[PDB]
DNA sequence: TTTTTT
């Protein structure tokens, strides 16, 4: 719901052997010199010297480095004015091209590249809804992140950087920004298949295996604007008449249910089948007891299938430690 | 034309590779001498066997099933000297079907009749002595020296055999002014791994680690008692292991003669063992020694193909991928009724459930009375003897068994495994018949009438006629005893030309002639003859065979009794052959034979021609004191209904249309993978719940490895 | 001194005819029937070969020597595609007339021309390892053919059939492995056979399938056949002789050209694949990236260069009309340049130019209190 | 759970 307004990129860096601080600073360097070029190549309008520009580092715990398993890194970069980057998926694209930027940078590869057995550094999977990220100054329950000082080669004030590691604000996502004219919102970055080779698979793959149409396009053939809810009327009839024959040990719970549409992606509709009022749905797998197995919902999933068909199919959602908790699955999928 | 032109010019590096890879001379002391495999017959503990290195290579040709590394092996073939082998019967008929299908391939054995694994050999304790590798970094001496105890008690047994057998052989021509090419030719029935060092394994993830170290060593015993030409030019093989590593795996299975309790355990296949060991890496040098055909040839499916990939390269399970198979989830008990998707093999994840669902199966086919397949019974006995039974009992520590709980569990290790444990019988009914020493056992398994069963065992067909419609040397004298059984006057018009009121059905002379030039004279007359008749006027069968048969109910009536190929089942004729009737303890199981009469059922190949088979026969000889005797012979059928299997067979043979019965918790991202990449198509794929959806224990560790091969610049990729 | 190697198959078990041949002996002896050679000349530019080859091979028929040593072989193993058992010598006027007759139309060459001329300082001489190889074998030249013909047959047979492995198949298995085409019959069964290893080149190392699509587009002019008769009315090998024997790809301009063809054809497109795979293992070697975007990569660029599309624009772009090389009609491929042009140099750029392609932004401007209200309501209070 | 070699 908020809006992020610092770049924290989780570095798992793995080892072959140990490594000497000195080569990791110099690295850490490059990576700062590579990540403010994909930076100031992101946000167009802004200005990033990448020589001025403050980035923060923190180092887990494992002188001589004594990593063992992995060098936990956080880098930290504030977002530069007046840009303000909206969205998980902005993040994701952010990462992804900061973690494919500091690999074209000679001086980065050339350091870290004997150590690093996998060339992978930055986790892009920490951004999404309802996902923790380990704070700097904390530890893990083994190894308290702590910084390790890059100082921007022409940095003005030195003891403000590294005063300012110390204020969270630096490390927090939706961290309030540090008297606004103007500001850009990067709410959206295109998305997973952008990439050149994602965007030139999709291409050939309709000139020698052919066109799928989109759900609303498959949906309006069967008049249906979204409405679904319009759809999911008859499609119950045909649904329970396949569970009241293959599932039958719960036949009549299903007779009067409404379907409640709950999520909608481009691909996937998918209407709730609450009924009317708190009698939940028994699980149609894995019978539990009286109680247990009438702790679960149920979904109709509509999607785009086959040789360009409406695919219907019944889910469930259920709340016992036998099912996986809280995931969706999937029991019949019928032609419509 | 084009689909082979990327082969065509990829297979010509790996072939210039293997060419170097074989012309390798050895430093003189590195050859293995023979006095290495004289003392090795000495030696009867695995324990002071000295460590010593055996030279071998490898290639690696690996890739998905439909990648063509078959166009691989059919380069090779060609151009190489080469032994070419198979993991099973099966993969090496495949071979030998894919290799005479472009030019002459010599008959493809397994390795293991390379390396002459026999028949007591079968059933041998194969993982009983430890070792502690003095390792880490582990030496290829250690590593060869822990496969070598793995499988002391066949090691040893083949060279002593080897050894024991004695001296003439290459010996003898060498010394022609003291010739050995022409040694193989002249003395012939010597071993084939004499007159090559490329040996080709296919599909080697089927065999287990012990087996790659077990054939380099067996390839050195066979290339010094006999002094190869190899031998002198200081050679060392070369193995080129051909399959596919994430969708094979070899198992190992060890029987507790007290618990009973026949335990199965994974293992390192071969190709497994030579991607992922630091130390055969590096000596074999994979990096310049490996090709990847990436190229899923039979995959019109973009979605299909893209999941393929995600769950071969171990790649990410995304939500689309989810949703894409979503679309196949059929319920629990749509797969298992027997009125759903007729003629779709189904897969389940235990031998308990394939004998629960043919045995459903037969039930619908006899309660609904389809006349499609009549199911019928038919006899399958055993043959134990109390001796056996009584000093096995002594020497198991416990003398109190009985003989039913006997065959609890060792009915499975009785005969061929995947029939034995996937049938739907009865209960194996024994009684003491100690007439010629022995105790009996006897029930019957029920099939299907005329479905596409499949040969499991090595049978002996007899030909008896031609099941086929009219449509269509001793080949040539079979079909002249079909003529033998051969508008109105219009297509008559040509009929009077085959005379030379039907007039086919006038006046005739024996259709099939005796001798060779006899029916070769009848043969062109007869071709040219239906195609001018029947050019004018062909769904009825033709059934035309060289004896009358009466299928009174499923039993014919052949009144004169004188694995690949798909055959169909057919009925249990009796009629006693000789031919059949080469039995020769196995006399006195011959003696009741004779008593009861042997069925022998009947199967109809693809062409249409029936086939009267022979039955089969297997031994259990497994101990504990280390002697091995025979105890117990199965008689029985060894036909499979291919119909319905357990995951880890399919992993051997593509299927047509697939239904996939999954249980939840022992849910295996790689059983899965298995499971769906079986057919061609993703349109005829039915499965019980979504294994991408469910809590699934994925093993990625072989997956990045090859990632890492396909990120490797001496690593050739083939498309 | 005209040296053709020829491949033979008689009526039936060709190996104990041509043993009996070699003694001499009137038991068993089929007309020998020649059904593929190559004719050569110990020597060369492509065109000097190509009028060499032109030459030799007489457009009315036959060849153009005086003198003929003729080396027979079988299909067998030595890798060898096949092996020699007897060599022939033919000066006398008769022995050409008989070779000339035997090899433009494809009568059998009885075992009298044969018997006469067989070069016995050289014939007995190729196989008289073998004879030696026999005798100590079966004790645990023609003279000493003839005794071990008499001692033990089996072991005999056993040696010439173990050895020369392949022998004689079937006719049926000719026509069946050598393609459908008269051109595949006679041009491919001389190439892939009996001139691949001789003249060496690339083409040894290529396969059956891979030899019978170069002649597929070795798509030479096709004059139809005056007694009409197909390829598959063959039945033994009277017929398949005669087939090749008066064929209008053996003996000519075709002919000379298809061993030219092949090493054309195969230089062009290694030239083009070779470039194509330089480009991929270095792209695949720096390309660190994900590991699914990787594999779209690896599949991206195999299909962007070697899709059906392109490669059958490729192989009608080498395609040809005319086996003079001075005269051909084939024309430069534009697999690789097309590859390049279109992912290759585009993907070498983009290795910042990668996030300009790859960006896809969306930065929406809000001046004036809307932005102090975005500030509070979308970020951790002050 | 788990096939395969004669
Ligand atoms: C438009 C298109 N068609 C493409 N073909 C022909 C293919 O994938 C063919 C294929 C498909 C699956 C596999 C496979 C096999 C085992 C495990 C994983 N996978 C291999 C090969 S690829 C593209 S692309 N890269 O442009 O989008
Ligand atoms: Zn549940």
């Amino acid at each position: 719901a908020l809006a992020i307004t610092n770049i924290i990129l989780d570095l798992d860096i793995a080892l072959k052997e140990p490594v000497p601080f000195r080569r990791l600073h110099e690295a850490l360097g490059h990576f700062r010199r590579g990540a403010l070029a994909a930076v100031q190549l992101l946000f167009p309008a802004a200005r990033v010297d990448p020589d001025a520009y403050p980035c923060y580092f923190f180092k887990s715990a494992c002188p001589v480095c004594s990593c063992t398993d992995k060098i936990g890194l956080r880098v930290c970069m504030p977002v530069p004015a007046p840009y303000v980057v909206h969205g998980s998926l902005t993040m994701r694209g952010v990462a992804r091209v900061i973690q494919q930027a500091v690999l074209l940078d000679r001086d980065f590869v050339e350091a870290i590249g004997s150590y690093v057995k996998n060339f992978l550094l930055i986790d892009t999977g920490v951004y999404a809804h309802g996902h923790s990220l380990r704070l700097p100054y904390f530890a893990k329950i083994c190894g308290r992140l702590l910084p390790v000082f890059v100082i921007p080669p022409a940095c003005k004030d030195v003891p403000a950087f590294v005063a300012a590691h110390a204020d969270p604000r630096r490390f927090h996502f939706h961290a309030p920004p540090t008297s606004p004219r103007e500001i850009r919102v990067l709410h959206s970055l295109g998305g997973d298949y952008v990439s050149f080779f994602e965007r030139k698979a999709s291409r050939n793959a309709l000139e020698h295996f052919g066109r799928r149409e989109t759900l609303t396009e498959v949906l309006g053939r069967y008049n249906v604007q979204p409405t679904v809810e319009g759809f999911a009327s008859e499609l119950l009839g045909r649904i329970v008449a396949c569970i009241e024959t293959h599932f039958p040990e719960h036949a009549g719970e299903y007779q009067a249910v409404s379907v409640r549409r709950a999520v909608s992606k481009d691909d996937w509709v998918l209407l709730q089948l609450v009924p009317v009022l708190q009698q939940s749905l028994s699980c149609l797998r894995f019978k539990h007891g009286r109680a247990s197995r009438a702790t679960a919902r149920t979904f109709v999933a509509l999607s785009v299938g086959a040789n360009n068909r409406l695919c219907v199919s019944l889910c469930q959602q259920c709340f016992a430690a036998k099912c996986d908790s809280n995931r969706l699955h999937t029991l019949f999928t019928i032609d419509a | 034309a084009f689909l082979n032109f990327t082969s065509m010019h990829g297979v010509q590096p790996i072939l210039k590779r293997i060419r170097e890879l074989s012309q390798q001379q050895l430093d003189g002391a590195q050859v293995p001498h023979l006095q290495w495999f004289r003392d090795v017959a000495a030696l009867e503990s695995p324990a002071g066997l000295p460590l010593r290195e055996f030279p071998f290579a490898v290639y690696l040709i690996t890739g998905n099933a439909g990648s063509g590394k078959s166009t691989c092996v059919q380069t090779i073939n060609e151009v190489l000297d080469c032994v070419v082998t198979g993991a099973t019967r099966i993969a090496a008929q495949n071979m030998y079907a894919k290799l005479s299908g472009a030019f002459l391939s010599r008959p493809i054995n397994t390795i293991f009749h390379e390396f002459g694994f026999r028949g007591n050999h079968v059933q041998a304790q194969l993982g009983q002595y430890p070792y502690t590798l003095t390792s880490n970094p582990a030496s290829l001496e250690d590593l060869q020296r822990r496969d070598l105890t793995y499988y002391w008690e066949v090691i040893l047994d083949l060279t002593k055999r080897a050894l024991a057998a004695s001296r003439n052989e290459f010996r003898a021509l060498a010394a022609l002014e003291r010739l050995t090419r022409l040694a193989p030719a002249t003395h012939g029935a010597l071993p084939a791994f004499t007159r090559s060092n490329v040996i080709v394994i296919d599909e080697a993830g089927l065999l287990g680690r012990h087996l790659l170290t077990a054939v380099v060593y067996c390839w050195w015993m066979i290339n010094a008692l006999y002094h190869t030409p190899q031998y002198a030019a200081r050679l060392r093989p070369v193995l080129v292991c051909v399959g596919s590593p994430t969708q094979t795996a070899s198992l190992e299975s060890t029987f507790e003669h007290q618990k009973l309790r026949c335990s199965v355990r994974q293992s390192e296949n071969v190709l497994t063992y030579l991607i992922c060991n630091r130390t055969l890496r590096e000596y074999a040098r994979l990096s310049y020694s490996w090709a990847i055909f990436i190229n899923n040839k039979r995959c019109v499916e973009h979605e299909f193909g893209n999941l393929m990939k995600v769950l071969e390269y171990g790649l990410p399970i995304t939500e689309e991928h989810m949703q894409f198979v979503d679309r196949f989830v059929v319920p629990e008990n749509y797969i298992t009724n027997p009125a759903n998707l007729p003629g779709w093999t189904r897969l389940f994840s235990s031998h308990k459930e394939v004998s629960a669902y043919m045995a459903k199966l037969h039930a619908y086919l006899k309660v609904t009375r389809e006349g499609e397949f009549v199911v019928f019974t038919l006899p399958v006995l055993t043959f134990v003897s109390v001796k056996e039974f009584d000093e096995y009992r002594r020497l198991t520590h416990q003398p109190g068994l009985t003989i039913e709980k006997w065959l609890t569990a060792n009915a499975s290790r009785i005969t061929n495994y995947s029939q034995s444990q996937d049938q739907d019988a009865g209960h194996m009914r024994c009684e003491v018949h100690s007439k010629q020493q022995l105790v009996v056992a006897r029930n019957d398994v029920t099939y299907v009438l005329n479905s596409q069963i499949a040969v499991t065992a090595r049978l002996r067909k007899l030909v008896f006629g031609f099941s086929g419609t009219f449509r269509a040397e001793f080949a040539y004298r079979f079909l002249s005893r079909l003529i033998f059984s051969g508008a109105y006057a219009r297509m008559g018009e040509l009929t009077a030309e085959i005379l030379s009121l039907d007039v086919f059905y006038c006046h005739y002379t024996p259709g099939e002639p005796e001798t060779t030039a006899a029916v070769h004279t009848q043969f062109a007359l007869l071709k040219r003859a239906f195609l001018g008749r029947f050019r004018i006027l062909e769904v009825a069968p033709f059934s035309t065979y060289v004896d009358n048969v009466i299928f009174r109910g499923c039993e014919m009536l052949t009144g004169s009794p004188r694995q690949t190929d798909n055959y169909t089942l057919m009925g249990y004729t009796y009629a006693r052959v000789f031919a059949f009737a080469d039995e020769l303890a196995t006399a006195n199981v011959a003696e009741l034979l004779e008593e009861a009469p042997l069925p022998y059922v009947v199967l109809r190949d693809q062409h249409g021609f029936m086939s009267v088979v022979n039955t089969n026969i297997s031994e259990f000889v497994e101990s504990i004191d280390s002697t091995e005797l025979a105890m117990a012979i199965n008689a029985d059928y060894g036909i499979s209904s291919k119909l319905a299997m357990t995951i880890t067979r399919s992993q051997g043979l593509s299927l047509d249309k697939v239904a996939i019965c999954f249980t939840p918790g022992n849910l295996r991202l790689n059983s899965a993978y298995v499971a769906m990449s079986r057919t061609t198509s993703s349109e005829f794929l039915r499965m019980n719940l979504n294994p991408l959806r469910e809590r699934h224990e994925r093993d990625d560790v072989i997956s990045e490895h090859i990632l890492s091969a396909l990120r490797d610049p001496n690593v050739v990729i083939v498309y | 001194p005209v040296e053709v190697t020829a491949l033979y198959a008689t009526d039936g078990c060709v190996i104990t005819s041509s043993i009996a041949l070699l003694t001499n002996s009137l038991l068993g002896a089929e007309p020998v029937y020649i059904f593929s050679y190559d004719a050569y000349t110990h020597d060369p530019t492509e065109q000097d070969r190509f009028e060499e080859s032109r030459a030799l091979y007489q457009a009315s028929g036959g060849l153009n020597g005086d003198s003929f040593r003729v080396t027979f072989c079988l299909l067998g193993t030595e890798r060898g595609r096949t092996r020699p058992m007897f060599v022939c010598r033919f000066e006398r006027a008769d022995d050409v007339a008989a070779l000339q007759d035997a090899l433009a139309h494809g009568t059998p060459l009885q075992p009298d021309h044969i018997a006469a001329t067989l070069d016995a300082e050289a014939t007995f001489a190729l196989h008289a390892n073998m004879i030696l190889a026999l005798t100590v074998a079966i004790n645990n030249g023609q003279r000493g053919l003839t005794t071990l013909y008499v001692h033990h047959e089996v072991r005999v047979l056993a040696a010439y059939r173990r050895a020369y492995y392949g022998s004689a198949q079937s006719p049926f298995w000719f026509l069946s492995k050598f393609g459908p085409d008269e051109k595949s019959l006679v041009l491919t069964t001389r190439y892939y056979l009996l001139q691949a290893q001789r003249l060496g080149g690339a083409g040894a190392t290529y396969d059956l399938q891979a030899i019978k699509d170069i002649c597929a587009t070795y798509a030479i002019p096709h004059a139809p056949r005056p007694d009409t008769v197909s390829a598959a009315s063959l039945t033994s090998f009277a017929a398949i002789t005669r087939f090749c024997c008066t064929s209008q790809y053996a003996r000519g301009a075709a002919a000379a050209g298809f061993p030219l063809y092949v090493e054309r054809r195969i230089a062009a497109d290694v030239r083009e694949t070779s470039a194509l795979e330089k480009f991929i293992t270095h792209d695949r070697s720096c390309l660190r990236v994900s590991d699914r975007e990787f594999i779209t990569y690896i599949y991206l660029a195999h299909f962007e260069c070697f899709s059906p599309p392109r490669l059958a624009t490729h192989l009608r772009a080498v395609t040809t009309h005319d086996p003079n090389p001075a005269a051909s009609t084939e024309q430069p491929s534009p697999l690789g340049r097309e590859a390049v042009e279109q992912f290759f140099c585009h993907v070498r750029a983009q290795l910042g130019e990668y996030v300009k392609h790859n960006v896809t932004p969306r930065e929406t401007v809000l001046d004036g209190d809307t932005a102090k209200a975005y500030l509070r309501a979308r970020t951790y209070a002050p």
